[PDB]
């Protein structure tokens, strides 16, 4: 039973980074050379594990997280980073064991005159914990006065839309990202590389 | 390249309905607070409605229960539905955008949606229906190369409650242009001859080295404690000898 990484990387629709998706992959085998020997990725960087050793290892569980961000924000998808994405949208732990994979998706996620459907969280009271998801749309209390659910002074809607236009510079183009987390708990391994 | 292009104006009978459109480009209509501002023939600017990033809408009492502001994000378009129309609604209608979350790119001020100044305007569309305000002096004049000052009194609830006073220049037949924001700040590209200040409930615009091109109507505007906006009554600046 081949691991279903295909329906993550080749999915037709990707989610907004604030509402990043997660697929739990278990009880399967996979040849990871299909990924790290692919010419389709502009970023393929692993932490705590070398890509060329993935096929020698088994893990209790593997998570595959996916989302869309800007090109010059792919740097934030790494351990120990800061910024609106790492702080408020998708946060990797310091001791991350996994791989970050990204590729330019201007042809799929942009529209002449702007694609506006991809969003990110711009305001948040605190930084996300590692691997935390926050999809709430409560009004952000920028000051000390309660907002009571009302947009106004010091009370901001927390989400902001990317403006993905084909003519944007590369740093402002959309990039699809897949984060693979390899976890080894005190429990039977079930996901093995080949 | 930010642009706001309006359409839908026309002559309609009292009691009729009309929908105005404001097609935006260069930015996402949901990423900025969008307002409609109208101007009756020969009169001053009147703010009437705004829509916030989360969809919240606020209205001037003069249009409550009759006008509805909305947007279509797929069309990047802002709308004003005008029902139960009155002859007093006859005016040029402008759509206007408020500031970017980052403010201006040449100065670090963090991120905030408290950016209360109309930095980009549509060209205006006239609606003819045919079968309050901050205090400004009616007219001010000065000699070429000299300085004049324009006052703008409000209340604890707007000019004197916040440092969110902005000033606009309007030539005949043209949309207003932002000259000063946040009381004393100048956008890039606006002449250093324009400056702004405030004391108590009165804001002031000073124009130095007056030139003939400075002849125009000038309006102040303020955020209000009701999350609305309110324009001043307008000042006609005359440069002597032009």
């Amino acid at each position: 039973n081949l691991c279903p990484f295909g329906e993550v990387f080749n999915a037709t629709r990707f989610p907004s980074v604030y509402a990043w998706n997660r697929k739990r992959i278990s009880n399967c085998y996979y040849d990871y050379s299909v990924l790290y020997n692919s010419a389709s990725f502009s970023t393929f960087k692993c932490y705590g594990v070398s890509p060329t050793k993935l096929n020698d290892l088994c893990f209790t569980q593997v998570f595959a997280d996916s989302f869309v961000i800007r090109g010059d924000e792919v740097r934030q998808i790494a351990p120990g980073q800061t910024g609106k994405i790492a702080d408020y949208n998708y946060k990797l732990p310091d001791d991350f064991t996994g791989c970050v994979i990204a590729w330019n998706s201007n042809n799929l996620d942009s529209k002449v005159g702007g694609n506006y459907n991809y969003l990110y969280r711009l305001f948040r009271k605190s930084n996300l914990k590692p691997f935390e998801r926050d999809t709430s749309t409560e009004i952000y209390q920028a000051g000390s006065t309660p907002c009571n659910g009302v947009e106004g002074f010091n009370c901001y809607f927390p989400l902001q839309s990317y403006g993905f236009q084909p003519t944007n510079g590369v740093g402002y183009q959309p990039y699809r990202v897949v984060v693979l987390s390899f976890e080894l708990l005190d429990a039977p391994p079930t996901v093995c590389g080949t | 390249e930010v642009q706001l292009v309006e359409s839908g104006g026309g002559l309609i009978q009292p009691g009729g309905s009309l929908r105005l459109s404001c097609a935006a480009s260069g930015f996402t209509v949901s990423n900025n607070y969008m307002s409609w501002v109208r101007q009756a023939p020969g009169k001053g600017l009147e703010w009437v409605s705004v829509i916030y990033s989360g969809g919240s809408t606020y209205y001037a009492d003069s249009v409550k229960g009759r006008f509805t502001i909305s947007r279509d994000k797929s069309k990047n378009t802002l709308y004003l539905q005008m029902n139960r129309l009155r002859a007093e609604d006859t005016a040029v209608y402008y759509c206007a955008r408020e500031g970017e979350v980052e403010g201006y790119n040449d100065f670090w001020s963090g991120y905030s949606r408290d950016r209360y100044y109309f930095d980009y305007w549509g060209q205006g569309t006239l609606v003819t229906v045919s079968s309050s305000a901050l205090t400004q002096p009616a007219s001010v004049s000065g000699s070429p190369g000299q300085s004049i000052t324009i006052s703008c009194t409000g209340t604890s609830s707007d000019v004197g409650g916040y440092n969110y006073v902005s000033w606009y220049q309007q030539h005949p037949g043209k949309a207003p242009k932002l000259m000063i924001y946040d009381v004393s700040n100048r956008p890039s590209g606006v002449s250093n001859r324009f400056s702004g200040s405030k004391s108590g409930n009165t804001a002031s615009l000073t124009i130095s080295g007056l030139q003939a091109e400075d002849e125009a109507d000038y309006y102040c505007s303020s955020y209000t404690s009701s999350s609305t906006r309110v324009f001043g009554t307008g000042t006609k600046v005359t440069v002597l000898g032009t």
